[PDB]
């Protein structure tokens, strides 16, 4: 399941390694209260979040500027830590709120793109890691950034907009503005447990949110049918705060990665197959091994199909596994010592 | 081709291209703005998504004396979407820079030079003109000023409303809104005629049945007329070219959308290998798009092979020297459906 | 056409198609002493 | 078919001769028809 | 990937002049971003004209 | 011939020549510019690829009184591509130095001397002249000044437009644009006549049906006329030579392009061995190119051997002494398609 990690500056300095948190008591046991990322951590737990990680670049007081934050995110030790720590799946950086939106010039537009690229670089340490991104406050700059972003890692990026305000208050009576990334991350954990990974985390109610920091009408231009669209957090009349949108940063309309559930579902299937494949690393490459591998994979996929995870009326259209001296390799491949398994899948559409 | 170099488990993901055609928006207009207008001065273009948004960009109340305001509210009251504002002298530069632009709207000023240098085959643009402001001359020679361009249409007469005081609304502003409403409801192949004007607008002059019959040939003028039982309707859907290929607006606009859609889809298969597997994928993608059009009724024919054909191959469309020179050639035929402009009833 | 840059080119079939359509066969012209209201051959509909 | 994609030729009378074998030469003929990219896409639309 | 901008923007007409000479161009397209537009070597015969 | 000197594996690649004919652009013009023009002064030539670029090269706004501006804007509004500006006195020097040039355009000044020394058989050039500026004299002798060159054509009369104030556009400027549009759409073999003038231009003097009939023989004048139902059209496609070989512009221009394309291809086999294997490849390359022209409709014939033939061999085109002197001789025949200038209908 998706285990998010929080990256930001923390009032209490700690080492360069992450920590394991299962409840707010453990968070308090390690960290002092009051702070932007602590409030979001509370928001994540209060929405139904079970467990998450926290990583600190430095102390809360050493915030300098946008370029300093990006440069700090580019340090090598962060990539190694998340790569080493296996069960991390989602990456959250709520500290981008602390910086004002002074102007809409090219200087600000480029910085937002590099933050997205730097996060996506951290997501490439291991396969299957999602990055949750933020957008500039006004729709004009966000639309400009969406169209002008150029990267080959658009598949792994999900962006949410606008910022959110919650009932939490500081010593002064001002509503705390929080990024919606913390809220959805709790929803994904709830969706993964109650409904599974293959269920889209959209059309679902949030909790303890007063109102979006901006309105609905101004967000019409951000969504786009073909590609480079956003995901909207939108209030509803008589239905509460809702999450409206489940699309990633993928551009091409034909790609199966255009939805967050499909890309995560494939990665979830990929992780299990890698785990199963490790038991066959040096097995004899003959018919007995092929039948054993085919049987286990077929049974697990059939189990997933009966939960509605795969699009199909019979088994054949749902999935197909090929493994043998033919239809998957040749005799020259056996002497090379490599085994080739081909798996075909049919994902759902929301 | 993964290089196996250490013992372990390797992961592959299919990267072969998946090709399909997606329908775009076929009603995005561009309005011409005079030079002296302060809103457009000092900027390349302005994108307006709502009538209230235009007022937000402005700082005054609604003005019935300026052509820009009445044209914009006439366009929005008839339905539509976002539109661009470009200076007349800058049309030749900004229009090619905007790939989403589909329609060019005169909006009450001379844009003849811009149309001739922009609306050309393969460009995907279409133009809407404004008819003469005076009485329609009886003998039918009030068409000489217009150039017989098959990518343009002229509408007559200018419209007036209750809020209008001394300047009449150019017809092209309202007609552009009608194009989007018809396209969204019935489709691009549907004729943008025999439909009401939603703004409660009235033509400045009445047009008799025989007078329209005089101007419905050659460089025709599509007419906005009032009918006793149907109110105000748009009558006539002819272009400025009278040949059988491009006599009607829907036929010309349908090809514009089909070319634009396939061209955008084909840009994802430019540097792909030029062999049989690629030809199978491009043929399937185009066949599905044309099959969808025939299902909706945009193409005429009892069976799909009577409505369209797609040819591509090593000996069908290109030769051996073409492949060695990096050319892939696709031939596409289409049988567009045409409006039933005249209905003839004969009894025995 | 002659390609010059990589990309997609659009060609429209400009070859002629021919169709002969019947026209009017009964429009007369009257020559005589007439008194027009305004001061050439004029068309009259009814 | 493979005959149109590639061909390999080696033999006593098809690729070498008696003198080449006596001199220690072994000649192999390999022919491949590589696939070129589609640098230009040309769409021809007709009203048929 | 991971880029800010190209040194000089190019048009279709300009690239067509270069593509004849064998200079591969880096173009920017709004729908796609920065892409490589060209796969030709420095020799312009039928055999060795394309990099692949 | 690898020299085997050490035991190992030796790699070679086949280096036999591969020959193919590629189609070159057939509508690149060169414009003549008066000496006093400041833009051309101090430079050998200027290459302009767009109308906007020409204004960028200039520093003033559009001037309707200078012949260069009106000629260039009329050329681009009719379609076309990049063009070169050369001084009239430097035409004989710069033109042979540009191998991409196809058309030589007078652009409203005397360039007769340049044509007589440039447009010669095998050079691949063609010229467009300007007709007299005065009334076409009735007796038909207002043509003596022109030299009967089969590589030139004359167009009458000069054109006028709304933006023109006191100087009329030379016809050759607009016609040069028509050549490019026709070549791109139909082909170099199709007559650049019976096609509209896209710029909304008007002929300065009307030409009656009888008057054209007087000047359509010998050193013919191609006439631009206005028709009641089709607007302004280009009427006439005759050169200045009235023999059956080169009477029509398309026949002369098709051969000009065919020679240029084959000549460029044969530059890859200048020093190739003059034996049977080379003759096989040259004949195959030329046969494929001519077969392509016949398929597109550029050559007339029921079967390929009725449309063209290629001969090259030891006893067919060259002798033993020809080979020993380094001569390879190829004879090429072509049956060009001619226009249907007069259509005669016989009823029974």
């Amino acid at each position: 399941i998706g285990i998010p990690v929080f990256i930001g500056y923390t009032s209490s300095p700690v080492d360069k390694t992450a920590i394991k948190l299962h409840s707010l008591a453990d968070f308090a046991r390690s960290f002092p209260e009051s702070g932007l990322m602590y409030y979001s951590v509370r928001h994540f737990f209060e929405n139904g979040g079970q467990q998450a990680y926290v990583l600190s670049l430095g102390t809360e007081q050493q915030l300098s500027d946008f370029s300093s934050l990006i440069t700090a995110l580019q340090q090598a030790w962060l990539a190694q830590t998340i790569a080493a720590e296996n069960d991390i799946t989602l990456i959250i950086t709520p500290d981008v709120i602390r910086f004002d939106q002074t102007e809409i010039s090219d200087t600000q537009r480029d910085l937002w793109l590099q933050l997205w690229q730097s996060v996506l670089n951290l997501c490439k340490s291991r396969r299957g890691i999602m990055g949750l991104l933020d957008a500039p406050d006004d729709p004009t700059l966000a639309a400009k950034c969406l169209q002008q972003f150029s990267s080959a890692d658009r598949q792994w990026g999900v962006v949410y907009w606008p910022l959110l305000k919650s009932a939490y208050q500081d010593n002064t009576q001002n509503p705390i503005v929080l990024s919606p990334t913390a809220a959805v991350a709790a929803v994904i954990q709830r969706n993964d447990n109650q409904q599974g990974v293959w269920t889209a985390p959209a059309n679902i109610a949030l909790s303890k949110v007063i109102s979006p920091v901006r309105a609905y009408i101004e967000a019409n231009a951000l969504f786009n049918p073909d590609g480079t669209s956003l995901n909207l957090v939108r209030s509803f009349p008589g239905k509460g705060i809702r999450i409206w949108g489940c699309r990633t940063l993928e551009n091409t309309h034909d790609s199966p990665w255009s939805y967050i559930q499909t890309r995560r579902l494939v990665s979830y299937i990929e992780a299990y197959m890698t785990q199963l494949g490790r038991a066959f690393v040096f097995e004899p490459n003959n018919a007995i091994t092929w039948m054993k591998f085919k049987g286990q994979a077929h049974n697990w996929l059939r189990q997933l199909w009966l939960k509605g995870g795969l699009r199909g009326t019979q088994e054949d259209q749902a999935f197909e596994v090929l493994l043998g001296v033919d239809e998957s390799m040749r005799e020259a491949d056996l002497r090379a010592g490599k085994m080739i398994i081909k798996i075909r899948l049919a994902v759902l559409i929301p | 081709t993964t290089i196996t170099t250490y013992p372990g488990v390797y992961i592959e993901e299919d990267a072969s291209l998946s090709l399909s055609v997606s329908s775009s928006a076929t009603a995005v207009p561009v309005f011409a703005v005079a030079g002296d207008n302060p809103l457009i001065s000092g900027k390349p273009y302005i994108r307006i998504s709502n009538w209230l948004e235009y007022l937000t960009l402005k700082n005054e109340q609604f003005d019935p004396a300026n052509t820009l305001d009445i044209s914009l509210r006439a366009y929005f009251i008839n339905g539509g979407g976002y539109c661009y504002l470009v200076q007349t002298t800058d049309l030749e530069k900004q229009v090619p820079k905007l790939d989403d632009v589909t329609l060019l709207v005169a909006a009450g000023e001379n844009i003849t030079t811009a149309v001739s240098t922009l609306c050309k085959p393969g460009k995907g643009l279409f133009a809407i003109f404004d008819g003469p402001t005076t009485e329609l001359k009886s003998d039918g020679t009030s068409n000489s000023d217009y150039d017989p361009n098959p990518f343009a249409a002229v509408y007559y007469p200018w419209l007036t409303a209750d809020w209008t005081t001394t300047i009449d609304i150019p017809p092209s502003a309202a007609i552009a809104g009608v194009y989007c409403s018809v396209d969204s409801t019935r489709g691009v192949w549907k004729a943008p005629a025999n439909v009401p004007i939603q703004g409660g607008l009235q033509p400045k002059y009445p047009v008799t049945d025989d007078l329209q019959a005089q101007y419905n040939q050659g460089k025709a003028l599509n007419m906005i007329r009032t009918f006793p039982k149907s109110g105000t309707l748009v009558w006539g859907a002819r272009t400025l070219e009278d040949n059988d290929n491009w006599r009607y607006i829907p036929v010309r606009r349908l090809f514009n959308s089909a070319e634009r859609d396939i061209k955008n889809a084909m840009s994802f298969a430019v540097f792909e290998p030029n062999s049989q597997p690629t030809w199978e994928r491009v043929r399937s993608a185009v066949n599905n798009y044309l099959y969808s059009l025939w299902q909706q009724g945009g193409l005429a024919g009892n069976k799909p092979d009577d409505a369209y054909f797609v040819q591509i191959g090593k000996d069908i469309t290109m030769t051996d020297d073409d492949i060695k020179q990096g050319k892939m050639i696709i031939k596409i035929g289409m049988a567009a459906v045409r409006p039933a402009e005249f209905i003839i009833l004969q009894f025995t | 056409t002659i390609p010059t840059y990589p990309g997609v080119y659009i060609e429209e079939d400009a070859s002629l198609n021919l169709s002969v359509n019947q026209g009017n066969t009964a429009i007369p012209v009257f020559i005589g002493l007439f008194s027009p209201k305004n001061t050439q051959v004029t068309r009259v509909n009814s | 078919k493979p005959q149109e994609a590639y061909f390999v030729q080696i033999g006593k009378d098809v690729t070498m001769s008696d003198d080449d074998i006596k001199q220690g030469k072994m000649i192999v003929k390999v022919g491949m028809a590589a696939v070129r990219p589609a640098e230009f896409i040309i769409l021809q639309f007709s009203q048929q | 990937s991971g880029i800010s901008d190209v040194a000089e923007r190019l048009t279709d007409d300009e690239q067509g002049e270069m593509n004849s000479k064998g200079i591969n161009a880096i173009r920017y397209f709004s729908h796609k971003g920065f892409v490589v537009w060209g796969a030709r070597t420095l020799q312009n015969d039928d055999n060795w004209r394309y990099i692949p």
